[PDB]
C-alpha cells in the first residue's frame, strides 16, 4: 500500500431499528474517491455508496455515506437484521488501491438459550473405522456457550472440537457443533454418551444423551 | 479416546540435535505401534518414523535414515524421536499419531497437537 | 447485466504457477469505461489489490509492488476474459482471489462487479474427497444432517433437497481436524411431524475432487 485506511470501530453489536454510523479515515486527502463495500459470509463484497455519498442501484435507501477528504462516514438509518455484515471502506484515489481493515457489525437481540440435540455415528461411518459424536446446540444467542463431553459418565478432554456458525441473516441468532472423535474400538467400550450444554440464558445446564446401540 | 501431546521441540542449530516426547493419555500404547509424522507449511505431511510393538522394529523414512531414532518406553506411555545431525531442510512442525490397527496398516485416529522445529 | 465468472484450479503446489480466469459476460474486457482487477483476501492481511489490466488505445497494467515481480494480468479478446498468473507461489499467497470489474467514469471509480471468489490453497498436499454420514433425526421440531469428513483442500459446499430446503439449515464452517483433513456439518430443523414423510437429502459437493455426493437422511 501507501493510503492507509484505517476503520473504527473494529467492531459492534447494535440492535434491529438502531440507527448505526461507522466512520473510515485515510492517511493522506483522497478527496471524493472512497467507496463503501458490504461482505456478508460466503460472498464477495458488495459495493454499497461509491464517490462518497453516491448510493449503488439496487441497495437499499436506509444506507447512506458522507464525507470528503480524509474523514468518511457510513449509516444505515434503520438496522434490520440481513445487514449483518463486514462493512469495507476503499480509496481509489491512487494506485495501490487500498481497502480498510473492516467492521464487523453484529445484530444485537433478546436472550435464547440453544436447543440441543445429540447425534450417534452412523452405521456406515462406524464400518470405515471411525466414531464421530455430534453435538448440535441451535438458534441461540448471545455466542458464548460451553460444551462437555461426558463419556460413561465421565468428563471428556482431547478429544472433541467446535465450530460456530455466522449470525444468522433473519433470526439473528448463532448454531454451535461439537464434535466427539473415537476410534471404533474406542466408540466400542463405552455405553453412555452425553453431552452437557451451558449458556447466560440457561438457569442450570442442559444434558442430551444416549445408549450407544440403543 | 486417546491424548498424544508432543514436547522438545525448539531452535537449533545445523549439525543440532533434540529429543522430542510423545506421552500418550487413556489407552496403553503397547499394543500399538506409533509413528512420527513432520509438517512444515505449504508441505504434506511426511511420514518419519515408526516404532512397531516391541521386537516388531522401527523403520524411517528416506530422509532422516541414519539421523533419526524412534524408540520406545511402554511403561511410561511415552515415545521419543531422537533427531541428530539436524538440517534446515528439518524444520516443520512435528506430530506424532497412534496406529489404530494391530495389524499396523496406519488407521492413524488420533493426533497429537504438534511441536515446533526449526533449525537455522 | 453483467456477471464475472470466475475458473481455476483452487490447489497450487509451493514454487508453482497460480492461474486463474475470469470471463466476462455483459460488458467488453476492452471497454474504455472500465478496469479488470483482482483482488485476494485472507484473514491475515484483509483484502489487497493485485492489479489491474485495461484497454485506452493501448493496453496497459497496474500491479501492487509486493507481487509485481511474479504477477501477470492479460486479457483475452477472442474470449472476453482476462487472467490472473501469480508465479513461485508460497504459503502466503494462500487466500480466497476475487476477480472484478473497475467502473471508472466521471462520477464513480469503483468495483461494482465481483467474481465468486476462487479459495486458493498453497500445499504440495493431494486432494482428497470427503466421505458423507448421516446425522439422522432422533427417535414438536426435530434436528437432521450430514457430517461431511475427511476432505482438501477447502472447500465443500452443501445443499437439501437440491436447493428446494433452505430454511432451518445450518452449515458450519470447516474444521481443520488433528490430522490436517477439513470436516463439517450441515444441519436443518423441520416438523418432527413431517419425519415419516417428507425426504430430506443433502447434496455435497468438493469441486477440488471431483466430488459430489447425495445422501438421504431417515429416522
Amino acid at each position: 500500500g501507501d493510503i492507509q485506511m484505517t476503520q473504527s470501530p473494529s467492531s459492534l453489536s447494535a440492535s434491529v431499528g438502531d440507527r448505526v454510523t461507522i466512520t473510515c479515515r485515510a492517511s493522506q486527502t483522497i478527496w471524493s474517491y472512497l467507496n463503501w463495500y458490504q461482505q456478508r459470509p460466503g460472498k464477495a463484497p458488495n459495493l454499497l455508496i461509491y464517490a462518497a455519498s453516491s448510493l449503488q442501484s439496487g441497495v437499499p435507501s436506509r444506507f447512506s455515506g458522507r464525507g470528503s477528504g480524509t474523514d468518511f462516514t457510513l449509516t444505515i438509518s434503520s438496522l434490520q437484521a440481513e445487514d449483518f455484515a463486514t462493512y469495507y471502506c476503499q480509496q481509489s484515489y491512487s494506485i495501490p488501491q487500498t481497502f480498510g481493515q473492516g467492521t464487523k457489525l453484529e445484530i444485537k437481540r433478546t436472550v435464547a438459550a440453544p436447543s440441543v440435540f445429540i447425534f450417534p455415528p452412523s452405521d456406515e461411518q462406524l464400518k470405515s473405522g471411525t466414531a464421530s459424536v455430534v453435538c448440535l446446540l441451535n438458534n441461540f444467542y448471545p455466542r458464548e456457550a460451553k460444551v462437555q463431553w461426558k463419556v460413561d459418565n465421565a468428563l471428556q478432554s482431547g478429544n472433541s472440537q467446535e465450530s460456530v456458525t455466522e449470525q444468522d441473516s433473519k433470526d439473528s441468532t448463532y448454531s454451535l457443533s461439537s464434535t466427539l472423535t473415537l476410534s471404533k474400538a474406542d466408540y466400542e467400550k463405552h455405553k453412555v454418551y452425553a453431552c452437557e450444554v451451558t449458556h447466560q440464558g440457561l438457569s442450570s445446564p442442559v444434558t442430551k444423551s444416549f445408549n450407544r446401540g440403543e | 479416546x486417546v491424548q498424544l501431546x508432543x514436547s522438545g521441540g525448539g531452535x537449533v542449530q545445523x549439525g543440532x540435535s533434540l529429543x522430542l516426547s510423545c506421552x500418550a493419555x487413556x489407552x496403553x500404547x503397547x499394543x500399538x505401534x506409533x509413528x512420527w509424522x513432520r509438517q512444515x507449511p505449504g508441505x504434506x505431511r511426511e511420514x518419519v518414523x515408526x516404532x512397531x510393538x516391541x521386537x516388531x522394529x522401527x523403520x524411517x523414512x528416506d530422509s532422516x535414515x541414519g539421523r533419526f531414532t524412534x524408540s520406545x518406553d511402554x511403561x511410561x506411555x511415552x515415545x521419543x524421536l531422537q533427531x541428530x545431525x539436524l538440517x534446515x531442510x528439518d524444520x516443520a512442525x512435528y506430530y506424532c499419531x497412534x496406529x489404530x490397527x494391530x495389524x499396523x496398516x496406519x488407521x492413524x485416529x488420533x493426533w497429537g497437537x504438534g511441536t515446533x522445529v526449526t533449525v537455522s | 447485466q453483467v456477471q464475472l465468472q470466475q475458473s481455476g484450479p483452487g490447489l497450487v503446489k509451493p514454487s508453482q504457477t497460480l492461474s486463474l480466469t475470469c470471463a466476462i459476460s455483459g460488458d467488453s474486457v476492452s471497454s474504455n469505461s472500465a478496469a479488470w482487477n483482482w483482488i485476494r483476501q485472507s484473514p491475515s492481511r484483509g483484502l489487497e489489490w493485485l492489479g489491474r489490466t485495461y484497454y485506452r488505445s493501448k493496453w496497459y497494467n497496474d500491479y501492487a509492488v509486493s507481487v509485481k515481480s511474479r504477477i501477470t494480468i492479460n486479457p483475452d479478446t477472442s474470449k472476453n476474459q482476462f487472467s490472473l498468473q501469480l508465479n513461485s507461489v508460497t504459503p502466503e499467497d494462500t487466500a480466497v482471489y476475487y476477480c472484478a470489474r473497475e467502473v471508472t467514469g466521471d462520477l464513480e471509480d469503483a468495483f461494482d462487479i465481483w467474481g465468486q471468489g476462487t479459495m486458493v490453497t498453497v500445499s504440495s498436499a493431494s486432494t482428497k474427497g470427503p466421505s458423507v454420514f448421516p446425522l439422522a433425526p432422533s427417535s414438536g421440531t426435530a434436528a437432521l444432517g450430514c457430517l461431511v469428513k475427511d476432505y482438501f483442500p477447502e472447500p465443500v459446499t452443501v445443499s437439501w433437497n437440491s436447493g428446494a430446503l433452505t430454511s432451518g439449515v445450518h452449515t458450519f464452517p470447516a474444521v481443520l481436524q488433528s490430522s490436517g483433513l477439513y470436516s463439517l456439518s450441515s444441519v436443518v430443523t423441520v416438523p418432527s411431524s413431517s419425519l415419516g414423510t417428507q425426504t430430506y437429502i443433502c447434496n455435497v459437493s468438493h469441486k477440488p475432487s471431483n466430488t459430489k455426493v447425495d445422501k438421504k437422511v431417515e429416522p
